[PDB]
């Protein structure tokens, strides 16, 4: 009564990703959209379960670099992962060659995920960059070429262990190429039109999403006195400039945007009231007692 | 005679082999149908790599145990 | 007493990943067999990460077998090097006769291992994992497993909160029509929940000792009458200047964000307009 909806064995469309359509997944596989026009996927989407597994891989593997594998599906526009798996590869902080080992690792983990019940294939790989941000490299640039033009389904996934620890934020890059021959900022490097880049998000499923919560829930100090909107001044700034170049562009091109334009406005302001609201809420329960 | 290849991402390949048949020469065949490059195959049979100078000399199945290409992959 | 078990905010997640898949792939929620790896130091035990293991089903009991956790048990050695069993966990209430039979062979295979309980059906503020350690009773006849309960700790490493931090502050809110409100108003609803009870608590405890069950001690009282008179916080003129600042600034940004919306909804009622009362 008090959570009103709560949750025995009821779900939504949140959980409804998890699964494997094995028809639908034959027929997007045989019509091939993607390789029709180039400007294909631009949404990936990565479960919570992977991201940790990378991290503690990369975090294992500590000042040197770390290399493994993923494991998802691709839908319609979108591309969804779900599953990280590492690989016993070594070498310098600046350079790593998958010998033989991972080759035979490859394949035993998958046998052994198809034995267990798993269902999925590779989609993808993870490389940890100690350093020096997150861009292709000019050999990651033609292993990628190689990769997407013989493998057509793909995706590279980038990350820096060690920015990511100092400033507190991950570092999960998500990156497609443009094949050969499609000709039509420092940060990027020197092959950036060769490559580009996709937007991140994630989700994870109604059991996952109560036991996140329970398990947060023993941060209570913490969440009642975070204070947020304080913190994050610097990003509402950012996200409001932002706004405001989109308002820019969406008002040339009415000379679709508008749309994308108001929806990053209402979640600025759905996080600005929250701020507000939960601001409210603790000066209600805190200064308002014995006078 | 008949052998199947089934790769990590889903292609299946069916190649004919005589027994007495060299390495080099089913991996110039398998990049005659596919378009592999002509040393850039990596070859598992049975959970075991493919040695290039070893010949095929007895392949005592027909069907089941397939072998499974990879590509080399690799970062910097 | 016994070992202080570690455990990690890994495990968790991939035991409820397993049971949304095989709920997902099989419609009806069936019970899933795992295992559990970690680190043994000395009188301290500590989980790290979780692979599952193959069961089989013979007649209406459930076996696990040696060959495919001696398969798999070297093909991790490779990646992860000072990482060796532990125990293992799966789905349920209590403990069932069942949970003893399947732990006769691991206790075969690793002379005492642990046990970890997960149960998705919970209805109690508790967590739902439970660790148990095994006992070899003494009493002749039929021996049974019996399970201590021991305390489990949340110790983390440094990227564990930022990460369940940044998973948990989207969760596909505006996907699954949960609405923002019900996220938001809820979470920090059930932290008020546990300041009220602990608050219920101490007054309680105050009560007791005034009626006198309990003996006076008069150093617990000191404490309570210093948090007593430290509830009205800053109640001074320039906290509530700063706070009606802080009002309208959002409520500004609020304003600059409703008249866009409003902007948005004229422009496609235009758009729709110039189809339908007049051509072109």
């Amino acid at each position: 009564t008090w959570e009103l909806a709560n949750n025995m064995q009821e779900a939504q469309s949140i959980d409804e990703i998890y699964k494997y359509d094995k028809k639908q997944q034959q027929e997007i596989l045989a019509a091939k959209p993607w390789t029709k026009d180039h400007h294909y996927f631009k949404y990936c989407k990565i479960s919570a379960l992977a991201l940790l597994k990378m991290v503690m891989h990369a975090r294992s593997g500590g000042n040197l670099a770390v290399m493994g594998l993923m494991l998802g599906k691709v839908d319609g526009e979108t591309m969804i992962i779900m599953d990280s798996f590492a690989l016993p590869v070594e070498g310098t902080e600046t350079r790593v060659n998958a010998q033989a080992a991972a080759y035979e690792y490859m394949a035993a983990y998958i046998e052994n995920a198809k034995q267990v019940g798993r269902l999925e294939n590779a989609i993808g790989w993870y490389h940890s960059h100690p350093g020096y941000g997150c861009w292709l490299s000019g050999i990651n640039v033609s292993t990628q070429m190689l990769n997407q033009q013989f493998q057509e389904p793909f995706v590279a996934v980038v990350i820096d262990p060690t920015r990511t620890i100092s400033a507190g934020k991950v570092n999960l890059g998500a990156f497609r190429t443009y094949p050969k021959g499609y000709k039509p900022i420092e940060d990027f490097g020197v092959h950036c039109k060769q490559y580009y880049a996709l937007e991140v998000s994630y989700f994870k499923s109604s059991l996952d999403r109560k036991l996140l919560e329970l398990l947060w829930n023993k941060y209570w100090v913490n969440t009642l006195s975070s204070s947020s909107l304080l913190t994050n001044a610097d990003y509402t700034t950012g996200q409001v400039f932002d706004l405001s170049e989109k308002l820019e562009q969406s008002e040339a091109q009415l000379g679709d945007k508008l749309a994308k334009a108001t929806r990053d406005s209402c979640k600025t302001t759905i996080e600005a009231i929250h701020g507000l609201m939960s601001q409210v809420i603790k000066d209600k329960l805190f200064n308002q007692i014995n006078i | 005679m008949l052998i199947k290849v089934k790769t990590l991402t889903g292609k299946e390949i069916e190649i004919d082999i005589e027994p007495t048949d060299k390495v080099e020469r089913i991996k110039e065949r398998v990049e005659e149908k596919e378009g592999i490059p002509p040393q850039q195959q990596r070859l598992i049979y049975s959970g075991k790599q493919m040695n290039d100078e070893k010949t095929a000399a007895d392949y005592k199945i027909l069907g089941g145990s397939v072998l499974h290409l990879v590509l080399a992959l690799r970062g910097g | 007493g016994s070992v202080s078990v570690a455990l990690h905010p890994l495990v968790i997640l991939n035991i409820s990943d397993h049971w949304i898949r095989m709920r997902s792939q099989e419609g009806r929620p069936v019970q899933v067999i795992g295992a559990l790896i970690g680190k043994q130091e000395g009188r301290n035990i500590e989980v790290m990460n979780s692979f599952e293991l193959l069961s089989h089903t013979v007649e209406e009991k459930i076996i696990i077998d040696k060959e495919y956790y001696y398969t798999k048990e070297e093909q991790f050695k490779q990646v992860f090097k000072e990482l060796e069993f532990l125990g293992w966990y799966t789905t349920g209430g209590p403990p069932d006769p069942s949970d003893i039979h399947v732990h006769k062979q691991v206790c075969e295979i690793i002379e005492s291992p642990l046990f970890l309980k997960l149960n998705p059906m919970t209805k109690h503020t508790d967590l739902p994992v439970s660790v148990f350690e095994s006992v070899i009773d003494i009493i002749n006849g039929e021996a049974t497993m019996l399970f201590a309960e021991l305390t489990y700790t949340l110790a983390t490493e440094e990227a564990e909160r930022i990460g369940v931090d940044h998973v948990a502050r989207m969760t596909a809110t505006g996907s699954g029509e949960n609405s923002t409100v019900a996220e938001h108003l809820i979470a920090q609803h059930s932290a008020i929940k546990m300041l009220h009870s602990r608050v219920k608590l101490i007054l309680e405890y105050v009560k007791a000792s005034e009626a006198g069950e309990v003996p006076f001690n008069h150093e617990i009282l000191r404490e309570a009458y210093a948090l007593c008179h430290c509830l009205p916080v800053l109640s001074t003129d320039k906290f509530k200047t700063d706070f009606y600042d802080q009002c309208n600034d959002v409520g500004l940004m609020a304003y600059l964000g409703t008249i866009t919306k409003t902007c948005n909804t004229m422009n496609q009622f235009v758009n729709k307009f110039n189809v339908l009362y007049d051509r072109q």
